[PDB]
């Protein structure tokens, strides 16, 4: 998280972490939306240009961390995936439209203080809450700055980061990027005058953008950290999958069928 | 998984349930009354 501050223990208890089986790296954030399923960005799994194609037996998942680095025995749970669900209409070879995947876990997972589901948005919560200037929250463990690499980079946190970021109107999103923006995407971030900065960045992809309703005091996931041209570049905005615009698909796979 | 809410969902144990706001939560609640 560019311009992150350390998280309070317990702040994103739905935050899952994606990990390569061997050798051991963090690949993306993700969120626990049931005891059974993890939501994440499709690009965490299939991005062809970059040899990303991850088989179910190549990833395991981590729920309930705080440290990026050290296995917190007391609190943390490690599940392997039973199955993966990338969308059939995920358009990688153009603009990553519908960059959304799902992950079914082989165990059901056991909620703690520290392990707990976020709410999926309904109609009244999207319509009310998704407007320009309402800020929502981004978490994860990836870079605090843009990097190439050497033997590694330098810019990886100790602790889960937070930043809170305004949602950006569509004209100013469209206009920030050379790239074809769909009604399935939105952008967040501070406009150029606006004093504060902050962004997701490599490592934060897959993670949740959450918004808290003043109606019932709970959290809804509205975006998934999808993409950006750099990490927090002036003039450029952070791109996010409209989870709700795709609630169609999320329940397709979870109930097997049902529209 | 459901839409709308699992009854338990999105209500964090250490905060929601424990009658406690976290540190950067009023930034959001502010962004709403300054919006509409
Ligand atoms: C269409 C596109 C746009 C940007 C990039 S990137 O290399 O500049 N930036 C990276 C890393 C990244 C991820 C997320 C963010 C962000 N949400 N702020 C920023 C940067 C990216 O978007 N991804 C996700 C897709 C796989 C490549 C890695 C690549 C592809």
């Amino acid at each position: 998280i560019v311009e992150g501050q350390d998280a309070e223990v317990g702040l994103s208890p739905w935050q899952v972490m994606l990990f390569r089986k061997s050798p051991q790296e963090l690949l993306c954030g993700a969120s626990l939306i049931s005891d059974r399923w993890v939501l994440t960005a499709a690009h965490c799994l299939l991005y062809p240009p970059w040899d990303k194609n991850f088989t179910v037996d190549d990833l395991l998942v981590r729920i309930g961390k705080h440290s990026r680095t050290r296995y917190e025995r007391k609190v943390e749970k490690i599940s392997m995936l039973d199955k993966i669900y990338i969308h059939p209409r995920y358009n990688w070879k153009e603009n990553l439209d519908r960059d959304i995947a799902l992950l079914k876990l082989k165990r059901p997972i056991e909620l703690s203080d520290y392990i707990h589901p976020v709410c999926l948005p309904d109609k009244q919560t999207a319509a009310k809450l998704l407007h320009a200037g309402f800020k929502g929250r981004v978490t994860g463990w990836g870079n605090r700055r843009e990097t190439w690499t050497t033997s590694v980079a330098e810019v990886q946190p100790s602790v889960l980061q937070v930043v809170n970021l305004p949602l950006v109107e569509r004209p100013v999103c469209k206009a920030s990027t050379r790239i074809r923006i769909t009604d399935n995407m939105f952008c967040a971030g501070y406009k150029p005058g606006e004093g504060k900065r902050g962004d997701a960045c490599e490592g934060d992809s897959g993670g949740p953008f959450v918004m808290k309703s003043p109606y019932n005091n709970r959290w809804y996931q509205m975006g998934i950290v999808s993409w950006g041209e750099g990490c927090d570049r002036d003039g450029k905005y952070g791109f996010y999958t409209h989870v709700f615009r795709l609630k169609k698909w999320i329940q397709k796979v979870i109930d097997r069928l049902g529209s | 998984t459901f839409g709308a809410g699992e009854a338990d969902c999105g209500l964090r144990p250490l905060f929601e349930k424990k009658q406690v706001q976290d540190q950067t939560e009023k930034e959001l609640f502010e962004s709403y009354i300054e919006g509409r």
